[PDB]
C-alpha cells in the first residue's frame, strides 16, 4: 500500500507541476491577436 | 387624435379593475383575528 | 406502359446515422431492465 | 362585401391585441380559467370536499392556497352549475368543488383556442406553423395529467389541485402510490425538460460568446440591427469550439433550432404517455427479479428495495389525511417505522 | 394510361374533380346539422356522466335485466 | 400629455407595491395563518 | 444473460462516440 | 436472478431491427456519391 | 411599428389620467376591502369563518359524502351550527 | 317525465346560446361599423 | 526548438483534434481514473456498507442489479468526511466494503469537470472568443459539486452524498423532501423555474427560427440542406418570426434584437440552476424550506389542515422509514 | 342586503367620476 | 416441450445477422 | 490522402435470393437441433 | 415458439419464391 501511495504522490506531484509551469510559460502571450 | 376607448383598452381594464379589487380584498384580510 | 415518374432515391447522411444509432442504442440501454423485469 | 367577410376584415385587423377568429374561443376561456383560480385561491375554501383551508380568506398564503379538486363523491361529474349537484345555487357549487372542473375545462379550451391562435397569426404573416406544432407538448401534458389521469381513476378528486402546495402533494403521492421516478416515461420527459434547458443555455452562451465585432461599444447589444442580412455570430469558430472541446458540434443551424424543438416537446409527450397508463395503475412499480430474490434472500439489499420502503412509509402516513372520504384509521402499532423515528 | 373494361365503367364517378358549388351554397344548412349533432352528443354525454338524468334511464349495469 | 415625469411615476408606484407586500409578510406573523 | 447484455449496449455506445468523434463527416466552408 | 427470458430476445431485436433499417439506408447513400 | 392606440407613457404621464385613476384605484381598493370587512365574502362563496369550521365539541370533517343529496349534507351540516 | 335536470339541461343550453347570440351580435354591429377602407 | 517550449506548444495547440490545455493536463488523467474506477465498480463492486451499520447494500450488476438499481454506493457513515484512499485500508477488500471506490470517483471526477470548465475558458482564449461560456457551465458544476461534496460537508459524511445511481439519485431526492421540505424551498422553486423556462424558451426558441426559414429547397429534400456551413447570409428570416410572435403576444413582449435574445436563453437557465445549485448548498446547512405545518387554526385552536400539512404527512412517511435500522435516538439531526 | 350596496357604492362613484372627466373626449 | 431457450435467439441471429449482410450489398449495388 | 486500392462491391438481385435461400434452408435445418 | 419459429421459416421460403420467379430480374438478349 505505501508502494501505492508514493506512486500516486509522485504522478499528482508531477502533473500539477506541469499545471504551475504551464501557465507561468508566458500564457497570456498565447492567443492569436496581440502577444505581450 | 388618439381614440379612447378600443380592444386595447377592454382588455386592460378587464384585467386592472379586479386586481385592484382583490389586492384591497387581501389587504383587509391581514387583520383578520381568529 | 411507362415506368413510374414518382420513384425518388432516399438517403441517411453520416450524422444521421450516428444519431439514429445513438438514440436506438439508448433506448435500449434504457428499456432492457423492464424487459428482463 | 358579406357580413361574414366584413366579420373578418374586423377580427384581423393589425391592433396592439390582435384577436382573430381564434380570439372569440380564446379570451374568454383564458380569462374565465384565470379568473376561477384567482377567485378561488382568494376567496373560496376546501373544507367540504377535501377537509382544507385553501384561500387567502382562511389564512393561507401564496404557497398553501389552491382550487382544489371535488370529492371523490362527485365521481367525474361535469359538476356544471346548473347541474344536478349545485342545482344553480352557485355558493354550493363553490363548496362542492364546481370551480375546479369550470377551470379544468375552461383552461382546456383555452389552450385550444391558444394553438388556433398560433394557426391563425401563423397563416396571416406567412410563416410556417411550427410554434403551434411545438405547444403539442404542453397541450398533451394538459389533457394527460388533469383530465386523463383522473378520468381513469375513481373522479376528479385524484387529479392536480390547482395550487403551488397542492401540486407538490401532486409529486409526492406519485412517488409513493405510483413509482413514478422510475417509470421510462417519466425518464424520458426528465431528459427532455434537462435537455431543453441544457440546449437552451448552451446555444446562448454559444452565439454570445462566438459574436462578430460589428461595433465599437463594450455593450454588444447595440451592434446588432434587424434587417442585417449577416449572421451576427461565427457558426464557423463556434463549430470549432465545441469540436475540439466536446469532440462533435452543430455545423448546421436549422438542424440546431429543429433540434431545439424537437428534445423538449418530444419528452413532454413522453412523460404525458406514462401518465396515461398511471390512469390504469398501469405502473412501473417493481421489478419482478428484485422481489424474488430479496423476498428469499434478507441479505439482498438494493436501492430499488430502499426506495419501496419509503413510499411504503409515504402510503401509510398519508393516505387518512389526503383521501378522508376512506376512513381510513389506521392505529400507531400498524404505522411502518424504522427504529427510534 | 390503360384502360380497362372496369375503368370504363366507373370513369364518371371520377370525372368531376374540382367542381364547385357557387359561394356558400349548403353551408348554412351544413351548420344547422352540425349544431342539431352538437346537442345531440351533448345529451349522449351528459346522460353517460350522469349530469342529464331521464325518467327510465338507469344508467347502471342492472339495465341488463 | 407629458407632463408627470415618468421617473416620479415609477417611484411612487414602486413605493406602492413594497407597501401592499410588506403588509401581505406582516400578515404572515399576525392573525389568521400565523400559527398562533 | 442481463448482465451480459447491459454492458454489451454500454460498450456499443463507447465505440459508436469513437466513430463519430474522429470518423465524424467533416464540416467543410460554404 | 429470475428475470424474463424472453427479455434477451426483445432487447436483440429492438437493438438489431432499427439499427439495420438506418445501415441499409446510410450505405446505399454513401454508394450514390 | 404602431397599431395608432395611444402609448402608454404618454397615458400614465398626463395629467387627465391621474385626475380619473386617483379616484378610480382607490375606490376599487376600497370596495374590495369592504367585500372582506363587511363579512359578504363568507356569504357569497360559503367559506366558513374561523368560529365555523367544527361544531363545539366535533373534531369530525363535514366531508360531502353523496353526489346528489351533496347540497342537502351541506345544508345539514351548517344548521349543526346554528 | 321533464325531470329537473332535463330542465337545468335546458337552461344551460339557453344561456349558451344567448351568450355566443349576444357575442356575435355585437362583434357584428362593431365591425360593420369600423371597417377598413380599401 | 527548445524541449519544454515544444511541450509547451503541443499543449495549447489550436490544432489537436481535442484540445488539451494546461486544464486538461489534469483534467485528462482525473476523467479517465474516474471513469475507468466507475464502470469497473459499477459492473463488479462488492456490496458496500453505506450507512456503517454493517448491513451491506448491493449496487453492481454481477451483484444482482439492473442499469435502473445499480450504483456506485456512498462510503461508510463510520468513515464521515475522513479521507479514505485505498493506501489507507488494510486490503483491497476492506476498501470495497466501506465504500473506498465513491470518494475516488467523485474526487476524481470534481476535480476533472473544474478543469473542464477551466479548458472551456482556455480554449476560448487561444481561438479569439468571448470567454464566458465556462460561466454557463458553472451552473451544472456547481450542482454536481453541491450533491456530491457540499452536502455530505454539511451534514458530517459522504453517507448522505449522492449515490451514483439512477435508483440512488431517486433515494437521495425522497430523503432530501423528508429532511428540508425542498419542495417548500424557494431556491428550489426557482430551479424549476430555470429547467421548466430553460425548456419552455429551447422550443420556443427552436420553432421560430424554425417556423422563418427561408424558402431555399424543394419539398423533396430535407429544408436542412438549405443552409450551408459558414455561410455569410442569415438562414431565417428574424424580422417575420418577430412579426408573428409580436402578435402572438404583444409588440414588445417580442426581440427583435438577436442578441438580447440569446443572451436571454444563456441567462435564464443558468440563473435558475445557480439558485437551486444554492438550494442545496444551503440545505446543507440544514436552512430549510418553508415550514407552515399548523399555521391555519381555528377560533377555538383545532389546526385547520392546508395542503402543507398533507405534504408534512408525506415527509413523515419518508422520515420514519428511511435507513431504517440506523437510528437508535429520536430526533435525525444529521 | 345591505353589504351589497357599501361594496358597490366607490364603484358605480369611481365609474361616475370617469364618466364626468372623459365624456368630452369620448364624444369626439 | 422442454426445449433450450436459446434456440429462439440461436435461430433468430442464424437467419437475421446473414440476411442483413446480403440485403446491405445489395441495395447499395442497385443505387449505382 | 486517399487510398487507391479501394473498390465498390457488389451483390446482384439473383445473388441475393440464392443466399437468402441458402441461409432460410440452412435455418430451417438447423433449428430443429437448436432447439434440441 | 419452435412450431412458430419453423412456421415461420417455412413461410419466408414461400415469399421469396414468389419475389424470386415474379420479380425476377429479367434475362435479357444482347
Ligand atoms: C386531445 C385534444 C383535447 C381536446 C379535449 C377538449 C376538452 C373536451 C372536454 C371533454 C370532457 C370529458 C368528459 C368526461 C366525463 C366522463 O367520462 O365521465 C365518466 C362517465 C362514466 O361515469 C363514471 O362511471 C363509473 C362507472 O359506473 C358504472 O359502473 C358501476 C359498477 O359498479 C355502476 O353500475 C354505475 O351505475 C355504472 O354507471 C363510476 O360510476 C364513476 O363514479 C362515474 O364517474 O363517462 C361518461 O361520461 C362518458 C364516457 C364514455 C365517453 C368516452 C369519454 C371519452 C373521454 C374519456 C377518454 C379517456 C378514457 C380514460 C381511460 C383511461
Ligand atoms: C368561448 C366561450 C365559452 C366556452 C366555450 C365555454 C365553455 C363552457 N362553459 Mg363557460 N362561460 C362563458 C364562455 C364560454 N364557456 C362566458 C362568457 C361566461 C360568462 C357568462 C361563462 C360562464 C360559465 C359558467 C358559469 C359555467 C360555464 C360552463 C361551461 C361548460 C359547459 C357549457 C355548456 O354546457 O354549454 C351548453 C350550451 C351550449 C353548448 C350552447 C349551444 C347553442 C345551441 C345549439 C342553440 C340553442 C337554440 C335555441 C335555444 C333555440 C331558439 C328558439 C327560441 C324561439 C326559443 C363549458 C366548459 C359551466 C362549467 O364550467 O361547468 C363546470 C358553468 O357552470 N360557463
Ligand atoms: C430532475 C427532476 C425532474 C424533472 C426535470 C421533471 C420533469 C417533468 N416532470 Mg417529474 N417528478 C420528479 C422530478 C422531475 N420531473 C420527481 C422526483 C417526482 C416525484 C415522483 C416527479 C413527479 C412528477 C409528476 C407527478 C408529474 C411530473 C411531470 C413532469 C413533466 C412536466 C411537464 C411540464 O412542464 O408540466 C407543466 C404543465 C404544462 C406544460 C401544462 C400546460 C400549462 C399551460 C400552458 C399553462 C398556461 C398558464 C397561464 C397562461 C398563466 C398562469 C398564470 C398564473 C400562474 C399566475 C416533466 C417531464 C408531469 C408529467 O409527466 O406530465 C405528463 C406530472 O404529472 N413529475
Ligand atoms: C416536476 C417536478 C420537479 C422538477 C421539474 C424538478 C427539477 C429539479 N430538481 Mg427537484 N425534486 C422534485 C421534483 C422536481 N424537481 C421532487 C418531488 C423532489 C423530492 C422527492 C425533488 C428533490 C430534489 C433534490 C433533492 C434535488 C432536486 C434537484 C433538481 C434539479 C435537477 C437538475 C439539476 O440539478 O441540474 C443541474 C445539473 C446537473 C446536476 C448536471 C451536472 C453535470 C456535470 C457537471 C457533468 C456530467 C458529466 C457526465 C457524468 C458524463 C457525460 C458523458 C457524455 C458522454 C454524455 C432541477 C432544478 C437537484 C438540484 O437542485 O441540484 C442542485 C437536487 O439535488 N430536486
Ligand atoms: C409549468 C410550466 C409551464 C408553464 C407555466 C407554461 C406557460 C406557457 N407556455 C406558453 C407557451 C408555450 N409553451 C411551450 C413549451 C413548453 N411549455 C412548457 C411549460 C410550461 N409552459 C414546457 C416545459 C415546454 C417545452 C415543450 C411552447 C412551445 C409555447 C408557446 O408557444 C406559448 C407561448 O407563447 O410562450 C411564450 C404560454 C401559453 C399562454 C397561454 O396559453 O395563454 C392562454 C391562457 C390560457 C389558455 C389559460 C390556461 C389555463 C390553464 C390551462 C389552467 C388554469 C391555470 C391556473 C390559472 C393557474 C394555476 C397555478 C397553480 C397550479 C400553481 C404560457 C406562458
Ligand atoms: C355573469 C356575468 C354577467 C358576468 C360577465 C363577466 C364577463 C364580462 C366576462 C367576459 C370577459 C370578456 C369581455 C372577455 C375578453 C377579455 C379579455 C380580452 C381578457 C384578457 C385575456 C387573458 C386573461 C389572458 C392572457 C394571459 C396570458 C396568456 C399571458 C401570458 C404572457 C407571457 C407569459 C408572455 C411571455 C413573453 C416572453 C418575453 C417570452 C420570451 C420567449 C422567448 C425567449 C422566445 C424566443 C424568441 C422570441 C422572439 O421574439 C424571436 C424574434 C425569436 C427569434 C425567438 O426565438
Ligand atoms: C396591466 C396590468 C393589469 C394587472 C394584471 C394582473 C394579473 C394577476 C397575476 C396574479 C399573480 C398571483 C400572485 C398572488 C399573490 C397574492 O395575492 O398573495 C396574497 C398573500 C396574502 O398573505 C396571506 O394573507 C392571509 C390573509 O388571511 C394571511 O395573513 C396569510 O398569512 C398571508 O400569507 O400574500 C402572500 O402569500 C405573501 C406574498 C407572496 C408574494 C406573491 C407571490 C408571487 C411572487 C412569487 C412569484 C411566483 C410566480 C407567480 C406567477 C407570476
Ligand atoms: C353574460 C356575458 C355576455 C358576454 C357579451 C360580451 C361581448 C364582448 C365583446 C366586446 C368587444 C369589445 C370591443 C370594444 C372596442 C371599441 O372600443 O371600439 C368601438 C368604438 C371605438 O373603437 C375605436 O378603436 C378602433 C381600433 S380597435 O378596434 O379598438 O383596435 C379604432 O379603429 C377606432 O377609430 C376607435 O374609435
Ligand atoms: C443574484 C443574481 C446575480 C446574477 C447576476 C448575473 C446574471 C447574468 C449572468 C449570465 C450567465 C450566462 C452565460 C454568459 C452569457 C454571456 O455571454 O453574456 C454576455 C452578455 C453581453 O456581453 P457584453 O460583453 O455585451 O457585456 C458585458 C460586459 O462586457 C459589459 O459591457 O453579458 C451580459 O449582458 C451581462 C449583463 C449583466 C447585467 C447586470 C447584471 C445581471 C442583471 C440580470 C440578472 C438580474 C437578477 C437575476
Ligand atoms: C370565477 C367565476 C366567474 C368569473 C370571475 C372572474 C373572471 C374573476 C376575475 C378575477 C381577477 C381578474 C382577479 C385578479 C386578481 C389579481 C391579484 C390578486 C393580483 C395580485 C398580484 C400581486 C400580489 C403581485 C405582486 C407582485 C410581486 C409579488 C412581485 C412583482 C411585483 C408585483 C406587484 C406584481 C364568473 C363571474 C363568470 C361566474 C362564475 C365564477
Ligand atoms: C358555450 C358558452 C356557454 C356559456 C355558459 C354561460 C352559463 C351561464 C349560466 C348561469 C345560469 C345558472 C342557472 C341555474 C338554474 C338551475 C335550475 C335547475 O338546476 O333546475
Ligand atoms: C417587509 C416589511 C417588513 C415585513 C414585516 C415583518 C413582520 C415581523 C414583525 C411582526 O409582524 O410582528
Ligand atoms: O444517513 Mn443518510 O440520512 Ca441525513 O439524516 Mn440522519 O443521516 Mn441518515 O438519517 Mn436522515
Ligand atoms: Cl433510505
Ligand atoms: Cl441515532
Ligand atoms: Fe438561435
Amino acid at each position: 500500500m505505501e508502494t501505492l501511495k508514493i506512486t500516486v504522490y509522485i504522478v499528482v506531484t508531477f502533473f500539477v507541476l506541469l499545471f504551475v509551469f504551464g501557465f507561468l510559460s508566458g500564457d497570456p502571450a498565447r492567443n492569436p491577436k496581440r502577444k505581450d | 387624435s388618439y381614440p379612447i376607448f378600443t380592444v386595447r383598452w377592454v382588455a386592460v381594464h378587464t384585467l386592472a379593475v379586479p386586481t385592484i379589487f382583490f389586492l384591497g380584498a387581501i389587504a383587509a384580510m391581514q387583520f383578520i383575528q381568529r | 406502359m411507362e415506368p413510374n415518374p414518382n420513384r425518388q432515391p432516399v438517403e441517411l447522411n453520416r450524422t444521421s446515422l450516428y444519431l439514429g444509432l445513438l438514440l436506438i442504442l439508448v433506448l435500449a440501454l434504457l428499456f432492457s431492465s423492464y424487459f428482463f423485469n | 362585401r358579406g357580413w361574414f367577410d366584413i366579420l373578418d376584415d374586423w377580427l384581423k385587423r393589425d391592433r396592439f391585441v390582435f384577436v382573430g377568429w381564434s380570439g372569440i374561443l380564446l379570451f374568454p376561456c383564458a380569462y374565465l380559467a384565470l379568473g376561477g383560480w384567482l377567485t378561488g385561491t382568494t376567496f373560496v375554501t376546501s373544507w367540504y370536499t377535501h377537509g382544507l383551508a385553501s384561500s387567502y380568506l382562511e389564512g393561507c398564503n401564496f404557497l398553501t392556497v389552491a382550487v382544489s379538486t371535488p370529492a371523490n363523491s362527485m365521481g367525474h361529474s361535469l359538476l356544471l352549475l346548473w347541474g344536478p349537484e349545485a342545482q344553480g345555487d352557485f355558493t354550493r357549487w363553490c363548496q362542492l368543488g364546481g370551480l375546479w372542473t369550470f377551470i379544468a375545462l375552461h383552461g382546456a379550451f383555452g389552450l385550444i383556442g391558444f394553438m388556433l391562435r398560433q394557426f391563425e397569426i401563423a397563416r396571416l404573416v406567412g410563416v410556417r406553423p411550427y410554434n403551434a406544432i411545438a405547444f403539442s407538448a404542453p397541450i398533451a401534458v394538459f389533457v394527460s395529467v388533469f383530465l386523463i389521469y383522473p378520468l381513469g381513476q375513481s373522479s376528479w378528486f385524484f387529479a392536480p389541485s390547482f395550487g403551488v402546495a397542492a401540486i407538490f402533494r401532486f409529486l409526492l403521492f406519485f412517488q409513493g402510490f405510483h413509482n413514478w421516478t422510475l417509470n421510462p416515461f417519466h425518464m424520458m420527459g426528465v431528459a427532455g425538460v434537462l435537455g431543453g434547458a441544457l440546449l437552451c443555455a448552451i446555444h446562448g452562451a454559444t452565439v454570445e460568446n462566438t459574436l462578430f465585432q460589428d461595433g465599437e461599444g463594450a455593450s454588444t447589444f447595440r451592434a446588432f440591427n434587424p434587417t442585417q442580412a449577416e449572421e451576427t455570430y461565427s457558426m464557423v469558430t463556434a463549430n470549432r469550439f465545441w469540436s475540439q472541446i466536446f469532440g462533435i458540434a452543430f455545423s448546421n443551424k436549422r438542424w440546431l433550432h429543429f433540434f431545439m424543438l424537437f428534445v423538449p416537446v418530444t419528452g413532454l409527450w413522453m412523460s404525458a404517455i406514462g401518465v396515461v397508463g398511471l390512469a390504469l395503475n398501469l405502473r412501473s412499480y417493481d421489478f419482478i427479479s428484485q422481489e424474488i430474490r430479496a423476498a428469499e434472500d434478507p441479505e439482498f439489499e438494493t436501492f430499488y428495495t430502499k426506495n419501496l420502503l419509503l413510499n411504503e412509509g409515504i402510503r401509510a402516513w398519508m393516505a387518512p389525511q389526503d383521501q378522508p372520504h376512506e376512513n381510513f384509521v389506521f392505529p400507531e402499532e400498524v404505522l411502518p417505522r424504522g427504529n427510534a423515528l | 394510361a390503360r384502360r380497362t373494361w372496369l375503368g370504363d365503367i366507373l370513369r364518371p364517378l371520377n370525372s368531376e374533380y374540382g367542381k364547385v358549388a357557387p359561394g356558400w351554397g349548403t353551408t348554412p344548412l351544413m351548420a344547422v346539422f352540425m349544431g342539431l349533432f352538437l346537442v345531440f352528443l351533448l345529451i349522449i354525454l351528459e346522460i353517460y356522466n350522469s349530469t342529464l338524468i331521464l325518467d327510465g334511464v338507469n344508467v347502471s349495469w342492472k339495465a341488463l335485466g | 400629455g407629458g407632463r408627470i415625469p415618468l421617473w416620479i411615476v415609477a417611484t411612487v408606484a414602486g413605493m406602492g407595491v413594497i407597501v401592499i407586500v410588506g403588509l401581505f409578510f406582516y400578515g404572515a406573523y399576525a392573525g389568521l395563518g400565523s400559527s398562533l | 444473460m442481463e448482465t451480459i447484455t447491459y454492458v454489451f449496449i454500454f460498450a456499443c455506445i463507447i465505440a459508436l462516440f469513437f466513430f463519430a468523434i474522429f470518423f465524424r463527416e467533416p464540416p467543410r466552408i460554404t | 436472478m429470475e428475470v424474463n427470458q424472453l427479455g434477451l430476445i426483445a432487447t436483440a431485436l429492438f437493438v438489431l431491427v432499427p439499427s439495420v433499417f438506418l445501415i441499409i439506408l446510410y450505405v446505399q447513400t454513401e454508394s450514390q456519391q | 411599428g404602431t397599431t395608432g392606440e395611444r402609448p402608454f407613457s404618454d397615458i400614465i404621464t398626463s395629467v387627465r389620467y391621474w385626475v380619473i385613476h386617483s379616484i378610480t384605484i382607490p375606490a376599487l381598493f376600497i370596495a374590495g376591502w369592504l367585500f372582506v370587512s363587511t363579512g359578504l365574502a363568507y356569504d357569497v362563496f360559503g367559506t366558513p369563518r374561523p368560529d365555523s369550521y367544527y361544531a363545539q365539541e366535533q373534531r369530525s370533517i363535514p366531508l360531502v359524502t353523496d353526489r346528489f343529496e351533496a347540497k342537502q349534507q351541506v345544508e345539514t351540516f351548517l344548521e349543526q351550527l346554528k | 317525465t321533464i325531470t329537473p335536470s332535463l330542465k337545468g339541461f335546458f337552461i344551460g343550453l339557453l344561456s349558451g346560446a344567448v351568450v355566443l347570440g349576444l357575442t356575435f351580435a355585437v362583434l357584428i354591429a362593431i365591425s360593420q361599423i369600423d371597417k377598413v377602407q380599401r | 526548438a527548445n524541449l519544454w517550449e515544444r511541450f509547451c506548444n503541443w499543449v495549447t495547440s489550436t490544432d489537436n483534434r481535442l484540445y488539451v490545455g494546461w486544464f486538461g493536463v489534469i483534467m485528462i488523467p482525473t476523467l479517465l481514473a474516474a471513469t475507468i474506477c466507475f464502470v469497473i465498480a459499477f459492473i463488479a463492486a462488492p456490496p458496500v456498507d453505506i450507512d456503517g451499520i454493517r448491513e451491506p447494500v448491493s449496487g453492481s450488476l454481477l451483484y444482482g442489479n439492473n442499469i435502473i438499481t445499480g450504483a456506485v454506493v456512498p462510503s461508510s457513515n463510520a468513515i464521515g468526511l475522513h479521507f479514505y484512499p485505498i493506501w489507507e485500508a488494510a486490503s483491497l477488500d476492506e476498501w470495497l466494503y466501506n465504500g473506498g471506490p465513491y470518494q475516488l470517483i467523485i474526487f476524481h471526477f470534481l476535480l476533472g469537470a473544474s478543469c473542464y470548465m477551466g479548458r472551456q475558458w482556455e480554449l476560448s482564449y487561444r481561438l479569439g472568443m468571448r470567454p464566458w461560456i465556462c460561466v454557463a457551465y458553472s451552473a451544472p458544476l456547481a450542482s454536481a459539486f453541491a450533491v456530491f461534496l457540499i452536502y455530505p460537508i454539511g451534514q458530517g459524511s459522504f453517507s448522505d452524498g449522492m449515490p451514483l445511481g439512477i435508483s440512488g439519485t431517486f433515494n437521495f431526492m425522497i430523503v432530501f423532501q423528508a429532511e428540508h421540505n425542498i419542495l417548500m424551498h424557494p431556491f428550489h422553486q426557482l430551479g424549476v423555474a430555470g429547467v421548466f423556462g430553460g425548456a419552455l424558451f429551447c422550443a420556443m426558441h427552436g420553432s421560430l427560427v424554425t417556423s422563418s426559414l427561408i424558402r431555399e429547397t424543394t419539398e423533396t429534400e430535407s429544408a436542412n440542406y438549405g443552409y450551408k456551413f459558414g455561410q455569410e447570409e442569415e438562414t431565417y428570416n428574424i424580422v417575420a418570426a418577430h412579426g408573428y410572435f409580436g402578435r402572438l403576444i404583444f409588440q414588445y413582449a417580442s426581440f427583435n434584437n438577436s442578441r438580447s435574445l440569446h443572451f436571454f436563453l444563456a441567462a435564464w437557465p443558468v440563473v435558475g440552476v445557480w439558485f437551486t445549485a444554492l438550494g442545496i448548498s444551503t440545505m446543507a446547512f440544514n436552512l430549510n424550506g418553508f415550514n407552515f405545518n399548523h399555521s391555519v387554526i381555528d377560533a377555538k385552536g383545532n389546526v385547520i389542515n392546508t395542503w402543507a400539512d398533507i405534504i408534512n404527512r408525506a415527509n413523515l412517511g419518508m422520515e420514519v422509514m428511511h435507513e431504517r435500522n440506523a437510528h437508535n435516538f429520536p430526533l435525525d439531526l444529521a | 342586503d345591505w353589504r351589497v350596496l357599501v361594496v358597490l357604492l366607490p364603484v358605480l362613484l369611481a365609474a361616475g367620476w370617469a364618466v364626468r372627466n372623459i365624456l368630452p373626449y369620448a364624444v369626439k
